[PDB]
């Protein structure tokens, strides 16, 4: 549950996925509301 | 020698940037998530 999971585009573990879903970014910004 | 990064631009509109336009000749224009890089070989 903490080692990488090869079956994802980003080689993230399970708990890392949970953590990345719990936090919701605001006005992140990319190459293109701003 | 130098390279130029127009940052935050999908460089289809940069060919007409606006003084100097020596570099737009290019032939090695490259597109990165930070912008468009001109004068550097990939
Ligand atoms: C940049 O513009 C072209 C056409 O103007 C478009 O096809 C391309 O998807 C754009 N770049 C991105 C990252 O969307």
């Amino acid at each position: 549950q903490i080692l990488p999971d090869p079956s994802k585009p980003s080689k993230r573990s399970f708990i890392e996925d949970l953590l990345f879903n719990k936090v919701t970014l605001a006005d992140a910004g990319f190459i293109k509301a701003q | 020698q130098v390279a130029v990064l127009y940052q935050g631009v999908n460089c289809t509109e940069v060919p007409v940037a606006i003084t100097w336009r020596v570099y737009s000749t290019g032939s090695n224009v490259f597109q990165t998530r930070a912008g468009c890089l001109i004068g550097a070989e990939h």
